[PDB]
């Protein structure tokens, strides 16, 4: 409900490597 | 073939060049961090744009919440990001 | 010299030379672990003399807890006793 | 009280590898 979805950015891909994290 | 007497060896090589860098020797901040996985992964790496990517990876990094990741901390994620390298470096 | 890129490479190569020893080619037991140590590092890291050795260190390493740490787990452990190589290869 | 402090034993060697674990 309160989450941020943030979709967009380039910053995304951030998340790519997170999936190591997890 | 048991080579891993030199792969321990030039993990820890890398890290000197950026770590001497600045007075942080034994230490690294988010700062000089970045220095590392931008200017260092020119293309062996996706190069980061922002700052903020950093501060993220600090979460992780930030061990110690201070801001500043340790050699020790560093080395740890040097072994995460090497993993993904299999996927693309498949023997097969 | 940024040569990070030939060291991500050589730490999994090594991987492979036990990993592809017995099936558990993508996967590693504690007993083809005690391999890579005793076996691979026959005089660069104190050899294990005990399996027990092995079992503790699997509580460390088996992060799954099935006994078996995967190749990514294998993966940080290399990281962590590097590090303890920074203090005996003091370049500085 | 209950705890076993296993002195000697050569296996000891794992526990200086244990400063890294921590
Ligand atoms: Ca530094
Ligand atoms: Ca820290
Ligand atoms: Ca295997
Ligand atoms: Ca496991």
């Amino acid at each position: 409900s309160h989450l941020k979805s943030k979709k967009g950015q380039s910053t995304s891909r951030h998340k790519k490597l997170m999936f190591k994290t997890e | 073939m048991s080579e891993l007497e030199k792969a321990m060896v030039a993990l820890i090589d890398v890290f000197h060049q950026y770590s001497g860098r600045e007075g942080d020797k034994h230490k690294l901040k988010k700062s000089e961090l970045k220095e590392l996985i931008n200017n260092e992964l020119s293309h062996f790496l996706e190069e980061i744009k922002e700052q903020e990517v950093v501060d993220k990876v600090m979460e992780t990094l930030d061990e110690d919440g201070d801001g500043e990741c340790d050699f020790q901390e560093f080395m740890a994620f040097v072994s995460m990001v090497t993993t993904a390298c299999h996927e693309f470096f498949e023997h097969e």
